C-alpha cells in the first residue's frame, strides 16, 4: 500500500524572479528531484525510471519541461490580470500522484495550494476551486478548463501513466522498498519542565521501515507516561524516534525501554536504566 | 506565514571521540525561504549537507540538515534558523 507523490514548489518574488523545484516520493523514499537549475529531471535511485523505456521517459520528461516553462509564464501573466488584489510574494504548491491499493487498484489526485492553503484540484475531467477558495480564481480556472488539450493530458497522467509508472517502480525498486534496517537504541536524560523530576529518554535510530514500537517498562507493566515523539528522518534513509518518561527523583530504578521492530524478528531490544 | 520547529539529534548513540552524524530537522514553516546553520561552540560549521526541500500533507515545508561530527565532553552543538516568521533567529541546542 504505497502513495506516489510528485511535489512542486514554485516561488514568485517579483515580475523578474521565480524558481520551481520538485521532488518525487514513493512512500517515504525519494525517487526524483528536479531543481530549477537543471533542464533534466534527476534520479535519486538506480530504479527511478521504473519499467519505462528511454523513449517513454524522454517523452514524459519533455512534456514536464514544456509544462514548467508554461506554468511559470502563465502564473506571472495571471499576477497582472488580478493585481493589485494579491501581489508578490506568491507561493504555489502542487501535490499530484496516486495511491496504490491491492488487486491492481488505485486512486489518483492533483491538489494545488496558494500561499500555503489548498485552493484547487483536478477532478474527473476538469479543474475546480475548492469551497472557500478566493473568488478571483473562478475566472482563471475557467480560462484553463477551456484548454482541452491540457485537460486530456492531465487525464492521461492521472488515469493511465501514474499507476502504470508506479507498478514499474515497485517491481524495479523491490529490494530498496522491502529493505529491513535494524534500530539501535540508547538511553539518556534531560531536564524536565516539572520540579523534582527527570526526563528519561529512549532513543531509537537507524530503523527501516517506519512502523516501530517503543515503551518504557517496569517489568511487564507498560508505563503509560511514555510520550512517543515524531518520526524524524536520518540522512541515510532510516528513521529516528524517541520515547520519553518524566519520573520523580529516586523512582528511576527498575525502568527499562523496550523496542519492537520487524527487522529484529521477535528479538526485542531491552535497555535498563 | 508559519514558524519553523527545530529538532536536533544524533544518528548513532554518542560516544566521545567516535565519529557520528548530527541532524537538524526543521519542519512546519512557510514560506520555503529559510537559512539553517549548524553551530559548534557558537561558530558556524562550514560543511553541512542539506536534503531537498519538501512538504507534508498539510502543505508545511521541511528539510533535513546534517553534518559529520565526533563529540567530546566539552563541545556544544546547536542548530540556528533564520526565517521571515521570526524577528529573531531561533536556536535549539543538542540535548546530551
Ligand atoms: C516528475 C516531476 C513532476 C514535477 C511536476 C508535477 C506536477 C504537475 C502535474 C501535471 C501538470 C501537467 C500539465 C501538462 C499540460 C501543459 O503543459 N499545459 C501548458 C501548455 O499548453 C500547450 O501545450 C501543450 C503541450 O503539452 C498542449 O498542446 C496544450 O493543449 C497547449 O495549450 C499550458 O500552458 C498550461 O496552462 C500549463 C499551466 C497550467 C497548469 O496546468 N497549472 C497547474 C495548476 C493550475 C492551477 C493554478 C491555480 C492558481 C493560479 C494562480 C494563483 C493561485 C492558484
Ligand atoms: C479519467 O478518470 C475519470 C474518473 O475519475 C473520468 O471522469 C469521469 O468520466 C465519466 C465517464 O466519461 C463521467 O460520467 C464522470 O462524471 C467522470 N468522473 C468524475 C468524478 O467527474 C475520466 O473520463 C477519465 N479520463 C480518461 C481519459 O480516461
Ligand atoms: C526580485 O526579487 C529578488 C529575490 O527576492 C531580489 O533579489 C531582486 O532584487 C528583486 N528585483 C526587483 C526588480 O524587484
Ligand atoms: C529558474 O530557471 C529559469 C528557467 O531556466 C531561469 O531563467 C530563472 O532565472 C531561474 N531562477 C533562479 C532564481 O535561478
Amino acid at each position: 500500500n504505497y502513495t506516489f507523490r510528485c511535489l512542486q514548489m514554485s516561488s514568485f518574488a517579483n515580475r523578474s524572479w521565480s524558481r520551481t523545484d520538485s521532488v518525487v516520493w514513493l512512500g517515504d523514499l525519494q525517487t526524483h528531484r528536479w531543481s530549477n537549475d537543471s533542464a533534466t529531471i534527476s534520479f535519486t535511485k538506480p530504479w527511478s525510471q521504473g519499467k519505462l523505456s528511454n523513449q517513454q521517459w524522454e517523452k514524459l520528461q519533455h512534456m514536464f519541461q514544456v509544462y514548467r516553462v508554461s506554468f511559470t509564464r502563465d502564473i506571472q501573466e495571471l499576477v497582472k490580470m488580478m493585481s493589485p488584489k494579491e501581489d508578490y510574494p506568491i507561493e504555489i504548491q502542487l501535490s499530484a500522484g496516486c495511491e496504490m491499493y491491492p488487486g491492481n487498484a488505485s486512486e489518483s489526485f492533483l491538489h494545488v495550494a496558494f500561499q500555503g492553503k489548498y485552493v484547487v484540484r483536478f477532478w474527473g475531467t476538469s479543474w475546480q476551486t475548492v469551497p472557500g477558495a478566493p473568488s478571483w480564481l473562478d475566472l482563471p480556472i475557467k480560462v484553463l478548463n477551456a484548454d482541452q488539450g491540457t485537460s486530456a493530458t492531465v487525464q492521461m497522467l492521472l488515469n493511465d501513466t501514474c499507476p502504470l509508472f508506479v507498478r514499474g517502480l515497485l517491481e524495479a525498486g523491490k529490494s530498496d522498498l522491502e529493505k529491513q534496517e535494524k534500530p539501535v537504541a540508547w538511553l539518556s536524560s534531560v531536564p524536565s519542565s516539572a520540579h523534582g523530576h527527570r526526563q528519561l529518554v529512549c532513543h531509537v535510530s537507524g530503523f527501516y521501515p517506519k512502523p516501530v514500537w517503543v515503551m518504557w517498562m517496569r517489568g511487564d507493566q507498560e508505563q503509560q507516561g511514555t510520550h512517543r515523539g515524531d518520526f524524524l528522518p536520518n540522512a541515510d534513509e532510516t528513521w529516528y524516534l524517541q520515547a520519553t518518561l518524566d519520573v520523580e527523583a529516586g523512582e528511576e530504578a527498575g525502568l527499562a525501554c523496550r523496542v519492537k521492530h520487524s527487522s529484529l524478528g521477535g528479538q526485542d531490544i531491552i535497555l535498563y536504566w | 506565514q508559519k514558524t519553523p520547529q527545530i529538532q536536533v539529534y544524533s544518528r548513532h548513540p554518542p560516544e566521545n571521540g567516535k565519529p557520528n552524524i548530527l541532524n537538524c530537522y526543521v519542519t512546519q514553516f512557510h514560506p520555503p525561504h529559510i537559512e539553517i546553520q549548524m553551530l559548534k561552540n557558537g561558530k558556524k560549521i562550514p560543511k553541512v549537507e542539506m536534503s531537498d526541500m519538501s512538504f507534508s500533507k498539510d502543505w508545511s515545508f521541511y528539510i533535513l540538515a546534517h553534518t559529520e561530527f565526533t563529540p567530546t565532553e566539552t563541545d556544544t552543538y546547536a542548530c540556528r534558523v533564520k526565517h521571515a516568521s521570526m524577528a529573531e533567529p531561533k536556536t535549539v541546542y543538542w540535548d546530551r
